């Protein structure tokens, strides 16, 4: 998210106003299961 | 002894075989994918 609101007015006098806003959210999940299984009976 | 006798018969061998085999194989790949965003801006002349 990005976000600026300015002013910037004459009149003498003159005033400015300036405000930045940034923000970033991430995220990630990874999850495995590997099951292998054997059975071997001779007789 | 048993209940009869042998009056008569062949002799030898018998020879049997049975052989079975069962292979199933299974692969699935699912994906989804999304993709938004916004913009806005106003501003006059200064704001």
């Amino acid at each position: 998210m990005a976000s600026k609101s300015g002013f910037s007015f004459g009149f003498e006098l003159g005033i400015s106003s300036q405000s930045d806003r940034g923000k970033h959210y991430i995220r990630r999940t990874k999850r495995f299961s590997h099951t292998k299984s054997v059975f071997l009976h001779a007789r | 002894y048993g209940t009869h006798y042998l009056q008569s018969g062949s002799l030898g061998g018998e020879y049997r075989v049975l052989f079975y085999v069962d292979s199933e194989k299974l692969k699935q790949n699912d994906f989804n994918s999304v993709e938004e965003k916004k913009c806005k801006s106003s501003g006059w002349h200064k704001f």
